[PDB]
């Protein structure tokens, strides 16, 4: 019945957001919640922010 | 009647056919998005009766 | 009767790294101004980086082209790290071409009269063939902060072409700025401190020239408490 097929295949880059879904390894899951600027973010005497 | 991958489709502004070649599948490179036309299709549809 | 901060000496410890210090600073002010700079240097320096790239022969991002040992979307997350100077123009177009067996640095892109590449010896791809080539025409624009490239497909503006790859632009000059208010001993004084803005930036932007870009940032903007307007 069918005639001809046409089959397309779309390439998404899909970045991180807040809602997504990280987890480490030993059971501790979480929801990101915001994306802090860099500046927000604690650091230590050398200004490296975490 | 047998549907058709006509690369004209009715009353369909400019600007969706674009990224659509003479043949009516898209180009090999181009970036779509929501609602644009991949492959354009028409089906015949005949007694109309408005 | 405040005493005014003056920039002094600038000790350079290396191309990237820099330190300065505003040595009469009243007692209470290093940490008043310290952080009021540092939060304008991680966020509002202006820097060129890349903002599309176009190969000669390659049609979108998950491609690869044959004779390099890199997929095209290899050789743009290595562009995306290009530091580059532009004197008087705001956009550019570099070139690159090249063939034969060795890798390909930035510094064989088509040396022009303002475009100064900064780290010369930066690998991009690796050719692994006698015949092979690469064509690409870079471009390079003016920003501050960082935009991605999703957000540029609304301000495309009938983007022609379905051979121009876009990468997401990092416009910022400054990759971290620590800073330490330590004593200091004026000639006659109780109270004095001085703040030592140890600044690394990818030597694109000058330090001195980093730190008068700020202020004029924060008293630009301290211009509205001056006068209250209702």
């Amino acid at each position: 019945g069918v005639l001809k097929i046409v089959k397309v295949y779309l390439a998404v880059k899909r970045r991180i957001q807040p809602g997504d879904k990280m987890a480490g390894r030993h059971g501790n899951k979480g929801v990101i919640s915001k994306i802090n600027p860099i500046e927000d973010m604690p650091y230590d005497e050398n200004g490296t922010p975490v | 009647g047998p549907e058709e991958i006509t690369a004209d489709i009715p009353n369909v502004g400019e600007a969706a056919l674009s990224k659509l070649d003479e043949s009516g599948i898209v180009y090999i490179g181009a970036e779509v998005t929501g609602g644009d036309i991949l492959v354009g299709k028409v089906t015949p549809k005949g007694e109309t009766q408005l | 009767e405040f005493l005014k901060p003056r920039l002094v000496d600038i000790e350079q410890v290396s191309s990237t790294h820099a330190k300065v210090t505003l040595e009469p600073l009243e007692r209470g002010f290093g940490h008043t101004l310290g952080n009021a700079l540092r939060r304008i240097l991680l966020s509002s320096m202006p820097g060129c980086a890349v903002t599309e790239v176009e190969i000669d022969g390659v049609l979108h991002e998950y491609s690869t082209k044959e004779g390099v040992q890199e997929d095209i979307l290899e050789i743009l997350l290595n562009l995306k790290g290009l530091a580059v100077r532009v004197q008087g123009k705001d956009e550019v177009i570099l070139t690159l071409n090249k063939s034969g067996i060795g890798p390909v640095t930035a510094a064989d892109i088509t040396h022009d009269g303002d475009v100064e590449i900064v780290k010369p010896q930066h690998v991009i791809c690796h050719l692994t063939d006698e015949n092979a080539s690469i064509s690409m025409r870079i471009k390079v624009q003016r920003g501050r902060g960082y935009v991605p490239a999703s957000t540029r497909i609304h301000s495309e503006e009938d983007e022609r072409p379905i051979g121009r790859l876009l990468v997401d632009a990092c416009y910022s000059p400054v990759e971290r700025i620590a800073y330490n208010v330590e004593a200091a001993r004026v000639e006659q004084r109780t109270d004095l401190d001085k703040l030592v803005i140890e600044m690394e930036t990818n030597g694109t932007i000058d330090p001195e020239e980093a730190i008068r870009r700020a202020a004029t940032i924060l008293a630009e903007q301290l211009e509205a408490f001056v006068d209250l307007r209702d």
